[PDB]
């Protein structure tokens, strides 16, 4: 039994036509207060798998050592480690997923919500998500938190079923996350302006993108709001 | 000395070789399988007169669908009943149906080699576990102590086996019915006995389908050895 | 369970216990025998916790009766009751405590004195002249008090019994279906079939 | 733990720790099973090179086991407790659980099964000793007598004896006992199991112990004055 | 304080036919008001033709499938190839689930396939492992809209013969594969309307004594 | 749950109902809640389903264990032991089981004992247990004699039953019926109370409470 | 590994004997004499003591004779420290049923018990054997008087008059001519003495390498009184007999 | 000598001599073949029977869908052995939902049979395995000896009279690697291959045991009239 105290909050992802893009903002909140700023919560596993963590930090950090242990592990006695032998991220998935569950079971969970965005050997998209109770499931756009309430319902606009991926350009994808990330920085009270980005494509391989900003931002219209009802002034 | 668990320049376990030497020195058993039924048929062999004959219980049911002829140090073999008997019913518990005859004599067997420096040295006797399912139909298999088992048409195990075993290759064929095969089994165990063969000291078993697992009265038996010595009497 | 009474009278002890068993609102039984013979000359009485008193009960008489082939002799029943005390006792600071009250009535032959001994679920032993376990005691301890003597006969302990019985029938909320009585003197133990 | 394997394997076959523990009980002072019609008789020597003995005192040959079940044995002696006290207990725990007491069979299986797990369990030695198992199952008038022996192995005796000059008393019993007629009466059975032990004891006097078993827990040990009158009448007849 | 279980919603429905069995079930998956999958398996071919799906908590579900898959792998490893009957795979089942009996598995569980005479065979599970044969069983969050539609149209009953005076019954007959399948969708589409939880779409798995066929169809996304 | 068995002249009569519920919810009304155990072994379920279904196919188990390793069929007393014990080892756990274990041997006789999940074990002539057992118990009572016919004994049972699945809202579905005699357990059949409570009603004059 | 320097002492010879209980009553053989006599009205417990050396302190000193508990002794032949070991565990023995009955333990059950931890030293642990034999001298309202003995074979058997240690052959023969059973304590006094000055592999039996106690019911009404005699005592009792 | 009453003890000249008498155990067992070409990797064993009373001694045995081995040697040792790598294959599944690549199912098979040559009590196994299977990096053929040591191969043969069978190999290498696409040839080969150990007997129907795994074939065996094609 616990309770998270250094938390990240949403992360949020979507497929496209040849692979996958993930984000999540650089926050680490200690309840109402915003203790930390340099936070990275996407973290990457070879050059095919990225990893996207939201909830209990410290617990964040124990998977990432165990990430890192599963490269170091993978290599060993491993003449085609970074060849066919290389870790593929459904199997960084199955890892997680039986931990998280594992964890659940003996009553003391990792107090985690996480995404795992990849592209497989075969150049097949994978995209799944896995939490604290062990519960997983995948689709075309997944989102973790308040991600979940307001992220995927503008990304479901782009790509609402399995057909409307080969649709889906690398730069329609970005763009939707980009905005979706402005909108929870308008309205997630746990958010922050910075954040980073994630591509994994099965031509270009992965693209990291670090120190991002909310821009083109739609504040003006506050000035003409005055008081709460009957005020003029 | 020496390890328990040790290898023989030639290759083998001294234990496990040891303890069939054993066997050899048991009393005789057989058993005959046909397509009416599995027969098993063991000597008795009472040390004494005065001991009482129908107490000496070298044949047992694990089943009702399988059965069980012992012969070397008989005491050794209680504690692998046991656990048969409790593998065949746990698995009917777990599965809703009954064990395949195979997977029974494959558990009793991994019994065989768990000794060591686990039980202090292997068993001193050998089994022959017969039996049938819908699979496979009638069988009847060896068990030995190490640890190996094959399936067989006939065997003979104990101090007269070698005997009984040549006996058996001639007189088999796949068409034997069950009535023959049990004056078979009486044949040859007159045959390689000491004593006399009759009702008190030899006894019968069979397992079919449609009836199960069944130990012969001496009443039953007597009359087909009465059966037997008349029929060899008519040529 | 509910009511076990317990009366030593100048050449014996006499227990009585209900009949009843009782679950929920449906009375399951009106002929049950709230008893075990430890010993020739020894009887337990018991009530509390469905399942716990006989468990334990059949536990205790497990317990003396292999010490009696063992030594081949029978256990006084002072012995008998602190060996019962030392289990309660113990019982009581278990994981699951064992929520049974017990009377043990028996004759010392060597002493030729009959003996009454009150043990609760907590391993608190008493001798006493006359015992009784729950709430049948708030009825029969005055009353005893007033009518017992020290020297009375096995048949005046019957008939100071049936005051008790017919007390209890009179004022106790429950239908307890009346209760088996057993004797215990020189002459080991039998059973009253008309009460 | 103490994990050495004891009990092993020879060339030949043979297990002599197991061997051995027979000539234990070959050394054990004799010991006679003998069942009726309607009884079971147990007799037991006892060896007269001790004087000063306390008779009140001194652990008996034969043990209660149950109120109806009685065991007897050829051997060491504190080995014999071990068994007696397990034995003791598994009866008290079959009524506990089964609701009736042990039949004979089962107690001598039982008894049997203690010593074969000491035939092949790490860190032990078997038992040195071998028991003769009488007495009558619950609400039964058959006679009942097992043996067993440190090997493990167990079987129903009409009649039998162990111990030292046991092969002696064993031909006797062997053309002086008839299966189609056993003993009839308590007196027969009990002279028959006197006679047998008078082939090897010595005098008939403090060294001859009889205990008769009859059905529904009826067990009583003859005193010395009640065995003596068995042993005059024996010898009385005996000069023909 | 930690809250080891959740709900994941969905339905499951199962009948059997004289020489078949179908096992359907919704592919949305859900955490309270959310949607986390408009299309997320929970009907799964074990082998030996045994269809599986464990309905309820996803979590204990999946762990739960993924357990009974691997105990037929070890039922052919332990006895030389043998085939699964649907018999010994719901007595199994039932141990797997009791096994837990103190930290239950949050699940209903529905099994379908064939029995061993050829005739089509559904079981059903509670939580902790009690099983009962069926020709009919709806199981998850629209159970109690779908169950009895099914007692009526495929058990027929409170159905009377017209004109008998109400005393002779509606004699029970096997269904066709196509008359099944029709009382599946309508079954799903009506429970679809009615239930929040139930929707997007509907994946059905049908064993015959020719393999595992499967059918999918789009359900109302709102 | 209704369950009942009784004992009687003829040997011993027992009878369930086969209505399964989780809440109001009525889950099943065709669960089977007699057990066979053996030929001469019959075993009743109340409470938990699970708990009932799961532990008494486990005590077939050592039923089938103990006539191996003794050679004969296990007494009533022996086999309901076995369970009781069982459970009381789960005491406290929160294992639910009312249950009931009937049938004969030459040594006892018929023979019933009540076993429940918080240890209690009980011989007697007539039990009845389950939500619905009072009901049960009413008409049982009320209309049991030691001298009924088997014919006679066997209507009863299936007419508490019918009495209870009528009046508690948790028990219904059919009747199950079962005959114990000397020579084993007898089956007599499966009777819906759908047809049977009116079959009942107009031919025996009964339930008139009900609009007919 | 460790198996070539076990030395297997818990297994049987070819004739079927325990060659570690044989050897163990071979160094018992070599001890001190210790004689018990049982009497009508009481028990009396002789030792002598191991070649003693006139700086001893001879007061202040316990070898072969020690308490139970009140109403049992005992006295011992073998190892003093093995001895020791066992005694303590038998001092607790009696408390536990004591705490357990509320009554006195039954000489016979400590007996067995004490007897019983030695039989499974003999047959597993693959431990060495208490080299020890104990004559039990003890009072309980069953039997009444009793004398018992144990040796490390863990068989235990109950006597009128019985010796232990050294030269047991010639002191039972002696024991066995003179003792008989109507006799009071003060003539079993006489004989446990007698019988030891003959049987002694001293020149003379002095009261410094004696050890001497009695147990009668010579209290007051229906009570026994455990006597350890003091040296003095010891001298006294060896004038009266006329030894000395 | 001296120097082989347990596994803990090395001799003067730096040998483990009960490790030697459990590959002794090996020579003994009946012969099996072990070969692969790009696509497909194939084992064949001879098998043996008590008497013509009993059944043939099965040598084969799956561990996976895409692995399996055959035996020589102690049987019992084969069932410990396959029952550890049938565990191991399916903790990789379960876990990682990846299936265990053929190099490692060597490790782990090495480093299990290893520890019981450097412990006091235990002994060595006493049996030799050919392991066949097709994974991500395409066929493997894979020898192991209860010394520990495993080694992967083109083509092998363990047990009696497995030098004919050997030899065979090394002269036909050339030819059967090429053996793409076509199961019936590679098998052809691997038993004209087994068929160079044969003495006084010859390959019958219920005698032969043939297994194979490949790209588009599951690991499985034949046996009976199943083997008949191939005699
Ligand atoms: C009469 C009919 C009612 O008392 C009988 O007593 C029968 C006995 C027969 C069936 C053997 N008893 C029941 O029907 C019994 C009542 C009951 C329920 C719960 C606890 C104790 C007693 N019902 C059950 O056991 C049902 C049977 C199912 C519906 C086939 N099972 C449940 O209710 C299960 C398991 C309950 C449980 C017990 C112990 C630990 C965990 C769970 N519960 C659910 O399925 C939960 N729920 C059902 C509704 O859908 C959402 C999930
Ligand atoms: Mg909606």
């Amino acid at each position: 039994t616990q309770q998270p105290i250094v938390t990240g909050t949403s992360v949020i992802s979507m497929k496209y036509d040849n692979g996958v893009i993930i984000a999540a903002d650089n926050l680490g909140s200690y309840g109402s207060l915003l203790r930390f700023n340099g936070v990275e919560r996407l973290i990457p596993v070879g050059d095919n798998t990225v990893v996207g963590i939201s909830g209990d930090i410290s617990d964040m950090q124990h998977i990432e050592r165990l990430l890192k242990d599963l490269v170091t592990e993978n290599a060993y006695d491993n003449p085609l480690a970074d060849a066919e032998e290389a870790l593929e991220p459904s199997y960084i998935f199955e890892y997680l997923a039986t931990v998280m569950y594992q964890r659940r079971s003996k009553m003391n969970p990792l107090w985690n919500a996480i995404i795992v965005a990849g592209v497989q050997s075969n150049g097949d998209q994978f995209l799944r998500y896995v939490n604290l109770l062990g519960v997983t499931y995948s689709s075309p756009t997944l989102a973790t938190g308040f991600g979940a309430h307001m992220a995927n319902p503008l990304l479901r606009k782009v790509v609402d079923r399995e057909s409307d991926i080969p649709k889906t350009t690398v730069q329609v994808a970005e763009e939707a996350i980009v905005n979706a990330m402005r909108v929870l920085y308008y309205r997630d009270a746990r958010s922050s302006r910075n954040f980073s980005l994630a591509i994994i494509d099965k031509n270009t391989g992965l693209t990291f993108k670090k120190n991002l900003q909310v821009e083109n931002m739609k504040w003006d219209f506050a000035k003409d709001i005055k008081g709460y009802g009957t005020q003029k002034i | 000395d020496r390890g328990v668990s040790t290898f023989s320049p030639e290759g083998r376990l001294f234990q496990v070789e040891y303890s069939l030497e054993a066997i050899k020195l048991g009393s005789t058993a057989i058993g005959i399988a046909t397509k009416e039924g599995v027969v098993l048929g063991v000597e008795k062999r009472a040390t004494s007169p005065l001991l009482e004959s129908d107490s000496i219980e070298k044949i047992v049911e694990i089943d009702r669908h399988i059965g069980c002829a012992m012969s070397g140090l008989t005491a050794d073999a209680r504690s692998m009943i046991e656990h048969a008997r409790t593998a065949a019913v746990t698995h009917n518990l777990y599965y809703d149906e009954d064990i395949n005859v195979e997977s029974l004599t494959q558990s009793v067997c991994d019994l065989a080699l768990r000794f060591g420096e686990l039980m202090s040295r292997p068993f001193g006797v050998a089994l022959l576990i017969a039996g049938h399912d819908a699979d496979d139909g009638y069988q009847l298999f060896h068990a030995e102590p190490s640890g190996t088992f094959y399936r067989y048409n006939a065997k003979a195990i104990g101090s007269g086996s070698e005997g009984a075993q040549a006996e058996l290759l001639n007189e088999w064929h796949s068409s034997l019915t069950l009535k023959e095969a049990e004056l078979l089994v009486l044949k040859i165990l007159k045959q390689v006995m000491e004593e006399k063969l009759d009702e008190n000291n030899a006894q019968l078993s069979c397992i079919t389908k449609q009836d199960g697992f069944k130990i012969y009265d001496n009443e039953k038996t007597a009359e087909l050895i009465k059966e037997l010595k008349e029929k060899e009497a008519a040529e | 369970m509910d009511i076990i009474l317990g009366i030593r009278v100048q050449d014996s002890v006499i227990l009585a216990s209900s009949k009843a068993v009782t679950r929920g609102i449906s009375v399951l039984k009106d002929s049950d025998d709230k008893t075990r013979q430890l010993s020739p000359h020894t009887l337990m009485s018991f009530a509390g916790e469905a399942g716990d008193t006989v468990q334990f009960a059949e536990y205790i008489q497990a317990n003396i009766q292999l010490y009696s082939i063992r030594e081949d002799y029978e256990l006084s029943p002072q012995a008998v009751s602190s060996f019962v005390r030392q289990e309660l006792a113990k019982s009581i600071r278990s994981r699951r405590p064992y929520q049974v009250n017990v009377l043990i009535g028996g004759y010392d032959k060597k002493k030729n004195k009959p003996e009454l001994y009150q043990i609760d679920y907590l391993g608190t032993k008493v001798e006493l002249p006359y015992g009784a376990h729950g709430y049948s005691g708030f009825y029969t301890f005055s009353l005893l008090d007033h009518h017992y003597r020290p020297d009375m006969t096995t048949e005046e302990g019957l008939d100071l019994l049936k005051l008790c019985v017919q007390e209890l029938e009179k004022r106790m909320p429950m239908d307890f279906k009346g209760v088996i009585v057993k004797i215990v003197d020189k002459d080991g133990i039998r059973q009253v079939d008309d009460f | 733990g103490y994990d050495r394997a004891l009990s092993i394997f020879s060339p030949d076959g043979h297990i002599f720790q197991v061997e051995y523990a027979l000539e234990a009980v070959k050394r054990g002072t004799c010991a006679v099973g003998v069942k009726g019609k309607n009884c079971v008789v147990l007799g037991c020597e006892r060896r007269s090179t001790l004087k000063l003995q306390d008779t009140r005192i001194t652990p008996s040959k034969v043990s209660k086991i149950d109120s109806h079940v009685v065991l007897s044995f050829s051997g060491l002696n504190a080995d014999s407790r071990i068994l007696i006290e397990k034995a003791r207990v598994e009866a008290q725990s079959h009524r506990l659980t089964l609701e009736d007491p042990v039949t004979v069979e089962y107690l001598t299986r039982y008894v049997a099964g203690v010593q074969q797990r000491y035939t092949q369990s790490g860190g032990v030695r078997p038992f040195g000793v071998s028991t003769l198992i009488a007495g009558f199952d619950p609400r039964d008038d058959e006679p009942k007598l097992y043996q067993t022996e440190p090997s493990g192995i167990y079987s129903s005796w009409s009649a039998q004896t162990i111990g030292r000059n046991s092969k002696t008393v064993r031909e006797f019993l062997e053309k002086n006992y008839d299966r189609k007629e056993p003993p009839a009466t308590v007196e027969e059975c009990v002279k028959l199991t006197v006679r047998s032990l008078l082939e090897v004891v010595q005098t008939g006097a403090k060294n001859i112990e009889i205990t008769v078993v009859k059905p529904d827990s009826d067990i009583v040990a003859l005193s010395s004055e009640e065995i003596n009158q068995y042993v005059t009448q024996i010898e009385q007849e005996k000069q023909e | 304080q930690f809250n080891p279980y959740g709900d994941n919603g969905g339905t499951i429905l199962g009948i059997a036919g004289e020489d078949f069995a179908v096992l359907a079930g919704d592919t949305r998956n859900i955490t309270d008001y959310s949607i986390n999958s408009r299309y997320e398996p929970k009907v799964f071919d074990c082998g030996d033709n045994i269809v599986m799906s464990a309905n309820g908590f996803a979590a204990d579900g999946d762990a739960l499938v993924k357990r009974f898959k691997n105990s037929v792998k070890w039922y052919h490893f332990d006895h030389n190839d043998k085939k699964l009957s649907i018999n010994s795979a719901a007595r199994n089942i039932q141990h797997l689930l009791y096994g837990k009996r103190f930290f239950p598995y949050y699940v209903h569980t529905i099994i379908a396939g064939l029995d061993e005479d050829g005739k089509g065979a559904v079981y059903s599970f509670d939580p902790v492992g009690s099983y009962e044969r069926e020709q009919c069983r709806a199981g998850g969050a629209a159970a109690s809209l779908i169950m009895p539609f099914l007692d009526n149209q495929v058990n027929f009953k409170n159905q009377y013969e017209p004109g008998t005076n109400g005393k002779v019954k509606k004699p029970l007959k096997y269904l066709s594969v196509e008359e099944v399948i029709k009382l599946v969708r309508d079954s799903f589409t009506s429970a679809t309307e009615r239930h929040i939880q139930v929707g997007d779409g509907l994946e059905i798995l049908i064993v015959t004594k020719d393999g595992v066929r499967k059918e999918f169809y789009e359900l109302k996304r709102d | 749950t209704t369950t009942l068995a009784f004992r009687f002249q003829g040997g011993i009569i027992v009878a369930v109902d086969s209505r399964a519920t989780a809440g109001n919810w009525v889950a099943s009304q065709t669960v089977k809640k007699v057990i066979e155990i053996n030929p001469f072994l019959l075993g009743t379920m109340a409470g938990g389903s699970a708990d009932c279904q799961f532990w008494e196919t486990w005590l077939g188990s050592q039923c089938r264990l103990h006539e191996l390793r003794e050679k004969e069929r296990i007494s009533v007393a022996a086999a309901s032991k076995i369970l009781s014990n069982l459970v009381y080892q789960y005491k406290g756990a929160g294992l639910s089981m009312g249950t009931m274990i009937c049938g004969y041997t030459r040594k006892e006789g018929p023979t019933i004992y009540y076993v429940d999940s918080d240890g209690t074990r009980l011989k007697g002539d007539i039990f009845c247990v389950g939500s619905g057992q009072t009901f049960a118990y009413g008409v049982l009572d009320s209309n049991y004699k030691w001298d009924l016919s088997v014919e006679d004994a066997l209507y009863l049972g299936k007419r508490s039953i019918l009495a209870a699945a009528h009046r508690d809202a948790y028990s219904g579905g059919s009747v199950n019926l079962y005959h114990v005699t000397e020579d084993g357990w007898i089956y007599h059949g499966n009777h819906d109370v759908g047809e049977l409570f009116w079959k009942v009603k107009e031919e025996e004059g009964s339930f008139n409470n009900v609009i007919g | 590994g460790s198996r070539r320097y076990d030395s297997r002492t818990t297994i049987f010879s070819p004739e079927g004997r325990l060659y570690q209980v044989e050897y163990a009553l071979e160094s018992i053989s070599h001890a001190g004499t210790a004689i018990g006599i049982m009497a009508s009205d009481g028990i009396v417990l002789a030792a002598e003591r191991k070649v003693t050396s006139t700086l001893l302190e001879q007061d202040t000193s316990t070898e072969k004779l020690y308490k139970l508990n009140d109403k049992i002794a005992v006295a011992v032949a073998g190892l003093t420290a093995d001895a020791e070991i066992l005694i303590n565990t038998a001092r607790i023995h009696a408390q536990n049923y004591l705490k357990t009955y509320n009554e006195d333990i039954p000489v016979e059950i400590l007996v067995r018990r004490l007897s019983d931890i030695k039989q499974g030293y003999t047959q597993h642990g693959g431990l060495r054997p208490f080299g020890v034999s104990f004559i039990y001298a003890g009072y309980d309202d069953r039997y009444g008087y009793q004398l018992y003995t144990s040796n490390p074979s863990g068989n235990y058997t109950g006597w009128k008059a019985i010796s232990v240690g050294a030269n047991t052959s010639a002191a039972q023969t002696l024991l066995q001519m003179d003792y008989k059973d109507d006799m009071k304590v003060d003539d079993a006094i006489e004989l446990a003495l007698k019988t030891l000055s003959k049987t002694t592999d001293s020149s003379a039996l002095t009261y410094d390498r004696l050890e001497f106690a009695t147990i009668r019911k010579g209290a007051n009404d229906g009570e026994v009184y455990q006597k350890i005699f003091k040296p003095q005592e010891i001298k006294d009792i060896l004038v009266k007999t006329g030894i000395t | 000598n001296n120097y082989d009453g347990d596994t803990v003890t090395f001799s003067p000249t730096g040998r483990l001599f009960q490790v030697e008498y459990a590959l002794e155990a090996i020579k003994q067992g009946s012969v099996t073949v072990g070969l692969r070409s790009n696509t497909h990797a194939v084992l064949v064993a001879l098998k043996r029977n008590a008497d013509e009373l009993s059944s043939y001694q099965k040598k084969i045995i799956k561990c996976d869908e895409h692995m399996g081995l055959s035996l020589a040697g102690l049987a019992p040792d084969a069932r410990v052995l396959s029952n550890y790598l049938r565990q191991q294959c399916n903790y990789s599944s379960l876990v990682f939902n990846r299936k265990l690549a053929v190099e490692r199912a060597g490790h782990l098979l090495c480093d299990k049979a290893q520890k019981n040559t450097q412990s006091y009590g235990g002994r060595p196994y006493g049996v030799g395995l050919l392991i066949i299977g097709y994974d991500k990096s395409g066929a493997h053929l894979l020898e192991f000896q209860p010394s520990g040591n495993v080694t992967e191969l083109y083509g092998t043969a363990i047990g009696a009279r497995s030098q004919g069978a050997k030899t065979y190999l090394e002269r036909t290498l050339d030819t059967f690697i090429k053996i793409d696409g076509n199961p019936d040839e590679l098998i052809k080969a691997g038993v004209e291959a087994i068929s160079q150990s044969l003495r006084d007997e010859s390959l019958t129907v219920d005698n032969l045991s043939i297994a194979i795994v490949g790209k588009d074939t599951p690991f499985t065996i034949y046996d009976g009239e199943a083997v008949a094609k191939y005699i």
